[PDB]
């Protein structure tokens, strides 16, 4: 399935905005 | 779990 696929771009967006000028 | 697993970002700010 292309669905099954699918939910790294779900579960990836979280760790995107941890820390980039502190 | 796709459109609740999201709300943990306006939890942070908040905090």
């Amino acid at each position: 399935q292309k669905i099954g696929g699918i939910f790294i771009v779900l579960a990836a967006g979280l760790v995107l905005s941890v820390l980039v000028a502190v | 779990l796709a459109y609740l697993g999201v709300s943990v970002v306006l939890f942070v700010i908040a905090r």
